[PDB]
């Protein structure tokens, strides 16, 4: 797994790839590591994705309450001290160590969750087994003040180039765009025997018509 | 101390005074009828009319459902119900999970009238103003129908009617109820019992839901007779 | 509470005439780096009575805060000078506290010297208390004094000189050696100097620049820290 | 652990047709059976099927867990369940015994309703024994027979099909599989379920 | 008119006639006064209503206490609800020390007692504290600083207070001059004169056995000290030499 | 000490309930219509002096992204009910991972009302909850009660005068009506219901566009709508 | 019997502890008027006690009167009603207001700690144990759009905003006061309007109360975006603002 | 309330919830009980409704373990949560001791129950009066009582319920020792038809042997019926 997180102006940009392994072999060839929190909070990591998933519905969930009940725009410092708090609560034994990205009102900030309740904002990073290829040739092309086209081809820079040397990370690549208003989610951003009737035998047959 | 209601606590002649004005609450609701066929048990009742407006597709708010093979008719108030309702439900759905098989009636109703009974024994709060007509299927006994009520009891019957005017409906129960009888002739019964009870000649469609219970192909399930159906069966009571 | 980490050295207390004489260094070594070379590790509860230490920081910090609120509970709860808690009382707590600790198996990594003046018939001091801001020495029996001991395991015992440490090997042979009934200052001290030289020069976790406090009639005394004359 | 009570499951989709299918093991000490009828797939309603793969204790248990459920919602909203609904559940319920869990690796294989007439679009997933969710869009594996079906559907797999020839795939998908396992075996089920019928077929496997 | 048997019921008129009782019982108690002077604050406690018990001891009954030997603290009204307040004191002073290292300050513990004793008045099954406290302090760079806390729960800093039973005539010997410039050695004479005068059921002999003092001062170096007899005596029989002339 | 102040009388009847909607007749009214393609929540909000702004005090609310809800009587009693429905879809959500249907969420709420009749050491809900929404199965309106008992309107309204609300709706109401006459119809019956002159900031609606998102309609909307 | 005495509900639908708590608020006749312009928000009370059984007597500093706190540095709010139950309202704000910065790690909005206090005002009326707290108040501060906000509440539980308003006695009477010096007003520099609104709010307390306001009688705090922080103004200031309105 | 005194003593000395208990009782349908040599007779009464009214469903008489038995009077809900609570400490007693329960543990502790309730706060007195009958430890027989203040005596005959006074005079100046099981059956038919209309359909009699509890059919009660009746007239 690789995923990335950029800050540009005044929006950020997330990507991350679409394979899941179960070991030494490839269960999903076209996964989802990009989540939804909020309208202009996105989120992606790497770890166990059974808590990635419920950590992240939690969040999305709560952030949504917390909108509702205050009226005001979310904040990703919110988030980022409701993901600290959980993960410190526990140990440290729910890996899942996130890169949360969004856009308050306070400018866009990219944000790095580790899975013992750390964290710290950073203009970019990478996480996972392909964390390093992707973050390399990131800090060799990041620039302060990009314009957005700019952002997405250096994040298929890094999130391709961590797809052609890690073993653990392959597939599509995913990118989102996260602005104060609205967002893009572009899924696939750049994605680089019949036998004949009667084969088998069989024992017994029970056809069951459903009403 | 000085605002305590006194709700768990005997009367001179030994009554609480708390469950005898449940059964007067009891008494002035929408009547309920109870019957028990060869082909199946049921349960029709009469709508009280609060507006025109209200959805007449579903909304059936005097008969639920516990489980595909139990059901019941509610008699008094409807959240005091639906409370009870959703406790019938966990129970059966909890001896499913322990034991793997379906939970027979009499120990779904035992359970009922047992959590009735604590708050009209222990604390001090007020028992539950509703009294049901549970019914449904078990191997162990066939088509069973009983008779719940704020005090913790039940008792079984082959038909009843429970409401206001209870009275003329166990009365029109005892004239025409027969041991062995058809699905048929047991809805006409239910229509003709609702209709002398609500002091109607011919009931309306809109005023009366049924449901019926029926042990067909070996597999238990409920019907709830809409109102097309229901015109056709006040048609054929009024042709009979 | 798992194991020790910044670490004193050792203490030393003896009775005398006139009071009794604690002594230690002003050293909390972190392992083999020596971080802290002016630190108070003789502390005072009231006046005639102090609270010695040798070993893990943090516990004798927060036995200080024990002891001394202790003492602060007393003050509010006081209306003659004899209803001023005695060393055996405070000795007798910290022994308690430390055998609880023990059973629960969270223990406290010192080795505590209670000791002071378990008498009122000396001095007028504690009818008017003064706990913030601050004559001839009058004799004191060896019977009206007292010093104590607390071992991790709550093991205690009293007796007329005790230390901590590794002075436990080396002033204790000096003391057993030496130790008199009934000297002077002069030569308590010069005792004290002895020993704690003797440990300067054969222990790494010790020091030269030393703390010396007394409890006498006049009350509880923390001369200047002086560094020793080798 | 998983050796103990060693067991696999499989589901294809295909056109306006979907295909489930099992191992009938039941193993104790690992290499010795005891029964050849423990069926992994539980019908849970009237077009959503589960297959639950690992201790058969867990297995049971997490079944009644998942039934009570179930029949409590359907019995609440007085109308039929849905996939994702019943999937998002199951995650929830996998993750609550995060700690301590169910040795479970679970599938969840049905049709997904649209109305507007009604479309009956396929749905598949899998699941870790946490509840790691992934959609997948085609053939689903999971077990400890699952890097041999993983390797037998892509090289059988047709992407949609009719249902006789998704019989035919996931069939020869399963027994190619459970050959080729010492301790996963002993028979199988197929269960083709359509809108209009459900067939359920048990095969004529290498049952020694 | 039922209003008035439950702490937690308003009045129709909106008041809370459970405490006006507290207020008249702790009105009718023995009374305390508590003012400042230059050199620290002196407070005095008259116990008028045990002159009948004559086996009492002499100054045995001292309702003057103090927290962490610099704060003084007193009450006017039910022996036992004062001491839990104290003792409250105690605690949140212990638990002040614990948490920070260092003592209390005094307006912030006037708050927590204030709320302390607020807690109590909203519940029916709780008995409100039959009991008014003063609490005050002095150091030498910010002066004195006199509290009052009361059933109702309010806290308002005072240079002088007195309550219970005479307390309008003690008040109106207190504003008799300003007591900011007299010194807290001198200010003893006065106070004697004003027992004598205000309450109804002291004389000579009852003046060196039933009522208490202390001050907080510099010449206690700032802390809390119960009088010497030696100080008390000379100006108690200059004050009954003045009153008999 | 906890014991149920709320206990039946002679003859029954509930009357800490029957209070409650005494309350509920004596306060600021409230309607919604179902309509073919969507459903309508509407009230209006007392003459106000012009110290208030109205973007501060909502009667209506979201609970979710399709559901609504407005009441009468208390507020203090509709905000926290509100949090906690709120709360109630939240969790559902978190389960099933979808949002919450309408039935689900009346049926905990009126489980809610009833435990707050039971429960000893409280009084019942001063308010009527009226709760609309889009979902699968089609539009869906309710209304709860201080009973804790919920039935299904396809329009209704509530508050003072609530029975000639009620007879004027019936008179102008169709089963297929278009959701622009739907509004016309609440304007025409709140304008019956207030006997006075109404302006924008002195109504308030809410509405659902077909399958989309719940919607407050702003003052220039409900403007253009009252020409 | 006994319909009034607890939280229930009598036979016309009014739980009467609410109006007799909002009465007990405006029988300690203290008066507090608030009011907002662009980018400040400020509040005004009197330095007196409240109405009881003691009274202010010549050994009482009356500079530790206050019915203004604060319950953070940007928030500040100005309770009036019994003294206890203004103590506890304004430890609850602040125990909110801490703990909004603990688990959401923002400074907390005045909207939402009104309509917290707001929800556990409810919890005292909906329970018969817990007595009502006779203690309303204003609250104001800054959102994160830098724009001011200016909210009150009752004892009834009713959080609402506002651009001028008023608690205590009179505020029927007094409605019309503020209505119309805003009215003036709308017929600006980032200090200028800080003036403009403080001799607003001096005037209204001025009408409303018919005399001449001793500033060592009264207390006067605003938060704006030049300062952002809840800081109350001195008496010589006042005393200035107060000549410049004879 | 929730967990606070409502049964307390009158200024007479009585407690007058558990009078209100036995006027409830008094109310409730009547019930004998009659013992002789190795074996007891139940006999308790009963009213349906005809054509509407299930017999079946009714359990005035029932069994709690392999031997004990028991009759109530008084309401039915709380005789079967009491019922089920005897027979938890039925099983319970047989897991930690390894024999099945004897009448007296059982009567002792029906009494023990009762008075718990009517000594603890938030709890009403149990409005029955229950008469257990089982095998003794020894193998004997013999029926107990109880009443709702925990009153509990060993009796050799007993009834309870409307008219217990007319009945239990009844049986004073009929009862024999070592009677045949047809003359207990007989005797206890009489008994319950002095303040009970005569009808097979109106009572529900068992006979309890150590094997198991035997209801008697519905044609012996109408021989019986018919033969008191004959013997009346």
């Amino acid at each position: 797994t690789t995923i990335c997180g950029l800050v540009c102006q005044n929006a950020v940009i997330l990507g991350a790839d679409t394979r899941a392994t179960e070991g030494p072999i490839v269960a999903d060839k076209n996964c989802s590591k990009l989540h939804y929190i909020s309208k202009n909070i996105w989120c992606a990591g790497a770890g166990v994705a059974g808590d990635l998933e419920h950590t992240t519905l939690w969040l999305q969930h709560n952030v949504e309450l917390h909108r509702l009940n205050t009226n005001t725009q979310p904040r990703v410092s919110m988030c980022v001290s409701r993901l600290t708090q959980e993960l410190f609560k526990y140990q440290g034994y729910k890996v899942c160590a996130i890169v949360l990205g969004g856009v308050d009102v306070n400018g866009p900030q990219l944000y790095g969750i580790h899975p013992h309740g750390s964290s710290c904002l950073l203009p970019f990073t990478a996480l996972g087994s392909g964390s390093l290829n992707a973050m390399a040739v990131l800090e060799a092309k990041y620039r302060d003040n990009m314009t957005i086209e700019e952002g997405k081809n250096l994040v298929c820079e890094a999130i391709c180039a961590g797809i052609f040397n890690d073993l653990g990370s392959g597939g599509n690549v995913d990118i989102c765009v996260i602005t104060k208003d609205s967002y893009q989610h572009i899924r696939p951003y750049k994605e680089p025997t019949i036998y004949p009737k009667g084969t088998t035998p069989i024992l017994s047959e029970k056809i069951e018509y459903i009403k | 101390r000085r605002y305590d209601s006194r709700t768990t606590t005997f009367s001179p002649e030994g009554r609480l005074y708390q469950v005898e004005y449940a059964l007067e609450a009891i008494n002035n609701a929408s009547i309920t009828i109870g019957l028990i066929t060869k082909d199946g048990v049921i349960l029709g009742a009469d709508k009280v009319f609060i507006s025109k407006l209200i959805d007449k597709a579903n909304n059936y708010e005097k008969i639920y459902k516990i489980d595909k093979h139990i059901f019941c008719g509610v008699a008094g108030l409807n959240a005091d119900a639906n409370i009870l309702i959703n406790q019938s439900r966990l129970y059966a759905q909890r001896y499913l999970y322990n034991y793997n098989e379906v939970q027979p009636v009499s120990q779904l109703v035992v359970q009922i009238c047992d959590i009735k009974q604590s708050y009209t024994q222990y604390g001090g709060l007020r028992p539950y103003g509703v009294s049901f007509l549970i019914g449904g299927y078990d191997t162990k006994d066939g088509y069973q129908l009983y008779h719940t009520d704020p005090s913790g009891n039940y008792s079984g019957w082959f038909a009843t009617a429970i409401g206001t005017n209870n009275l003329t409906a166990s009365s029109v129960l005892k004239q025409e109820w027969k041991n062995d009888m058809t699905l048929e002739e047991g809805l006409l019964l239910a229509l003709k019992t609702l209709a002398k009870s609500t002091d109607t000649e011919i009931p309306k469609s809109e005023k009366i839901e049924l449901a019926y219970l029926t042990n067909k192909d070996g597999e238990v399930y409920q019907k709830y007779l809409t109102e097309k159906e229901i015109e056709e069966l006040i048609k054929l009571y009024t042709q009979k | 509470t798992l194991g020790p980490v910044v670490t004193g050295t050792s203490v030393i207390a003896i009775k005398y005439k006139h009071g009794i004489m604690i002594a230690a260094d002003r050293k909390a070594s972190y392992g083999s780096y020596a971080k802290f070379q002016n630190v108070e590790r003789i502390f005072k509860i009231n006046n005639k009575t102090v609270m010695g230490f040798s070993g893990e920081l943090a516990d004798a910090q927060y036995l200080h805060e024990l002891l001394t609120r202790k003492n602060i509970n007393n003050l509010s709860e006081k209306k003659r000078k004899e209803d001023m808690y005695t060393p055996q009382h405070y000795h007798s707590y910290v022994s308690r506290v430390f055998y609880v600790r023990k059973n629960r198996i969270d223990p406290l990594f010192n080795n505590i010297i209670i000791a002071g003046i378990n008498s009122q018939k000396y001095d007028n001091n504690d009818d008017n208390v003064l706990l913030y801001t601050n004559e001839e020495y009058k004799e004191i029996h060896k019977d009206d004094l007292y010093i104590g001991f607390v071992d991790m395991h709550g093991t205690n015992f009293c007796d007329d000189y005790i230390t901590t440490g590794y002075a436990r090997y080396f002033a204790l042979t000096l003391l057993r050696d030496h130790y008199k009934d009934n000297m002077t200052e002069e030569e308590a001290r010069i005792l004290i100097n002895e020993c704690l030289r003797i440990l300067y020069f054969r222990d790494a976790t010790s020091s030269n620049f030393i703390q010396i406090v007394k409890v006498t009639s006049k009350g509880v005394e923390y001369e200047e820290p002086y560094i020793l004359p080798c | 652990i998983y050796n103990y009570n060693g067991g696999c499951v499989l589901g294809m989709s295909g056109s306006n047709c979907v295909a489930i299918a099992c191992d009938l093991r039941l193993g104790a000490n690992t290499f010795t059976t005891v029964s050849t009828k423990f069926s992994k797939i539980f019908k849970m309603n009237n077009n959503v099927y589960v297959g639950l793969s690992g201790l058969a204790t867990d297995i049971q248990t997490l079944y009644e867990i998942l039934r009570y459920r179930v029949n409590l919602y359907e019995v609440r909203q007085d109308a039929e369940m849905d996939v994702e609904c019943f999937a998002n559940m199951l995650s929830s319920i996998l993750y609550s015994n995060r700690f301590s869990p169910y040795f479970v690796n679970p599938i969840v294989v049905g049709f997904k309703l649209k109305h507007y007439k009604v479309n009956y679009e396929p749905y598949l997933t899998a699941y870790d024994l946490i509840g790691a969710k992934c959609e997948t869009r085609d053939f689903v594996v999971n077990g400890v027979t699952s890097e041999q079906l993983f390797g037998m559907c892509e090289s059988l797999y047709v992407k949609d099909q009719d249902e006789n020839g998704l019989f035919e795939t996931i069939s020869q998908c399963l027994l190619s599989a459970l050959d080729r396992d010492c301790i996963s075996g002993w028979g199988a089920e197929v269960l083709v379920l359509t809108p209009e019928k459900i067939i359920k077929k048990k095969l004529k496997a290498r049952m020694d | 008119a039922g209003y008035d048997l439950s702490v937690s019921t308003f009045s129709p008129d909106g008041r809370l006639y459970q405490v006006e009782y507290i207020y008249k019982s702790i009105n009718n108690n023995n009374t305390a006064l508590c003012l400042e002077c230059k050199d620290g604050i002196i407070c005095c406690c008259i116990n008028s209503n045990m002159d009948k018990n004559k086996m009492i001891k002499k100054n045995s009954y001292n309702r003057i206490y103090h927290v962490n030997n610099n704060i003084i603290i007193t009450y006017s009204g039910f022996d036992g609800d004062a001491r839990n307040i104290i003792d409250r004191a105690r605690s949140e002073a212990n638990t002040y020390y614990y948490n920070f290292h260092t003592n209390i300050p005094l307006h912030i513990l006037v708050n927590r007692i204030s709320l302390y004793i607020h807690a109590y008045t909203l519940y029916w099954h709780m008995r409100p504290f039959a009991a008014s406290i003063i609490i005050s302090s002095f150091n030498e760079k910010d002066k004195g600083d006199i509290y009052c806390i009361e059933p109702n729960g309010a806290c308002y800093k005072y240079s002088g207070i007195v309550i219970g039973k005479n307390k309008e005539m003690f008040k109106t010997e207190i504003e008799k001059k300003d007591y900011k410039d007299i010194n807290v050695r001198d200010a003893i004479e006065d106070i004697y004169k004003f027992i004598l005068t205000s309450d109804d059921h002291m004389n000579k002999n009852n003046l060196q056995n039933l009522v208490n003092f202390s001050w907080i001062c510099k010449e206690s170096s700032y802390e809390f000290q119960n009088i010497h007899e030696e100080i008390l005596t000379p100006a108690l029989n200059k004050a009954v030499e003045y009153i008999e002339k | 000490y906890s014991f149920s102040l709320t206990t039946f009388s002679p003859t029954g009847k509930l009357v800490q309930i029957e209070y409650a909607l005494n309350r509920v007749s004596s306060s600021s009214p409230a309607l919604g219509i179902r309509a073919k393609n969507g459903v309508i929540i509407a009230t209006e909000k007392k003459s106000p002096n012009e110290l208030i702004e109205e973007n501060s005090i909502f009667k209506i609310q979201q609970i979710s992204e399709h559901i609504g809800i407005v009441y009468a009587g208390m507020p203090g009693d509709f905000r926290v009910l509100l949090k906690r429905a709120r709360k109630e879809a939240i969790r559902y959500s978190l389960q099933y991972g979808s949002e919450i249907l309408v039935k689900e969420l009346v049926k905990i709420i009126a489980s809610i009302v009833q435990e707050f009749t039971q429960t000893g050491g409280v009084r019942p809900f001063g308010l009527s909850l009226l709760i609309c929404g889009v979902d699968v199965y089609g539009y869906h309106l309710y209304q709860i009660d201080p009973s804790g008992c919920y039935f299904n309107w396809m329009a209704t309204c509530v508050g003072k005068d609530y029975q000639n609300n009620m007879s004027f709706l019936e008179k102008r109401y169709n089963k297929d009506i278009e959701i622009e006459d739907a509004i016309h119809t609440a304007i025409l019956t709140l304008k019956e219901s207030y006997e006075g002159v109404l302006n924008e900031k002195n109504i308030e609606i809410g509405v659902a566009y077909d399958n989309k998102p719940f919607k407050i309609l702003t003052q220039n909307e409900i403007k253009d709508y009252l020409i | 019997m006994y319909d009034r005495h607890l939280t229930i509900f009598s036979p016309d639908g009014n739980l009467y502890q609410i109006e007799y708590a909002i009465k007990a608020v405006k029988n300690t006749n203290i008066t507090s008027v608030g009011v907002k312009g662009e980018n400040c928000a400020v509040i005004i009370s009197q330095k007196k006690m409240a109405t009881q059984y003691i009274s202010q007597d010549k050994l009482l500093d009356y500079n530790n009167i206050t019915n203004i706190y604060n319950i953070t540095d940007e928030i500040g709010c100005s309770m009036v009603g019994m003294p206890g139950d203004c103590l506890s309202m304004v430890y609850k704000a602040r125990s909110e207001a801490s703990e909004f910065l603990y688990s959401n790690g923002y400074n907390v909005n005045a909207e939402t700690l009104c309509r917290n206090i707001c929800d556990k005002i409810q919890v005292y009326t909906q329970h018969a144990y817990m007595r009502l707290h006779a203690c309303s108040g204003m609250i104001i501060g800054i959102d994160e759009n830098n724009k001011p906000e200016l909210f009150k509440f009752d004892p009834s539980g009713f959080c609402a905003g506002y651009r001028a308003c008023v608690i205590g006695n009179k505020e029927q009477e007094s409605i019309s006061v503020l209505e119309r010096l805003l009215e003036k007003r709308k017929k600006e520099t980032i200090d200028e309007d800080i003036r403009n609104t403080t001799i607003l709010a001096i005037e209204a307390l001025q009408t409303i109360l018919a005399f001449d306001l001793k500033a060592s009688e009264i207390e006067v705090a605003i938060v704006s975006t030049k300062n952002r922080n809840f800081t109350q103004i001195s008496e010589k200031e006042i005393d200035n603002y107060l000549t410049y309105i004879a | 309330s929730y967990d606070r005194a409502i049964t307390v003593f009158s200024p007479d000395g009585h407690l007058l919830q558990v009078e209100h208990a036995l006027e409830a009782v008094k109310k409730g349908g009547c019930a004998v009980a009659i013992k002789s040599s190795n074996f007891a007779v139940l006999a308790v009464e009963k009213k349906n409704i005809p054509k509407l009214q299930n017999p079946k469903t009714t359990e005035k008489l029932i069994k709690l373990d392999e031997h004990n038995c028991l009759a109530f009077a008084g309401l039915n809900a709380d005789a079967r949560v009491l019922v089920n609570k005897t027979r938890l400490e039925c099983q319970r007693y047989y897991l930690n001791m390894d024999e099945p329960a004897p009448v007296d543990y059982i009567a002792k502790y029906v009494a023990k129950v009762q008075q718990k309730f009517t000594h603890r706060g938030g709890v009403r007195p149990f409005g029955i009066a229950t008469l257990i009958a089982g095998f003794k430890n020894n193998k004997e027989i013999c029926i107990y009582q109880t009443e709702p203040s925990g009153i509990y005596a060993a009796w050799k005959a007993q009834a309870i319920g409307k008219n217990a006074k007319i009945v239990q005079e009844f049986l004073e100046k009929n009862y024999q020792e070592n009677m045949e099981q047809k003359d207990c059956i007989f005797l206890a038919l009489k008994a319950i038809f002095e303040v009970v209309e005569l009808s097979s359909k109106n009572v529900e009699v068992a006979l309890l042997t150590e094997k198991d509890l035997t209801f008697i059919e519905e044609q012996e009660i109408n021989s019986m019926v018919e033969l008191i009746d004959q013997e009346r007239t």
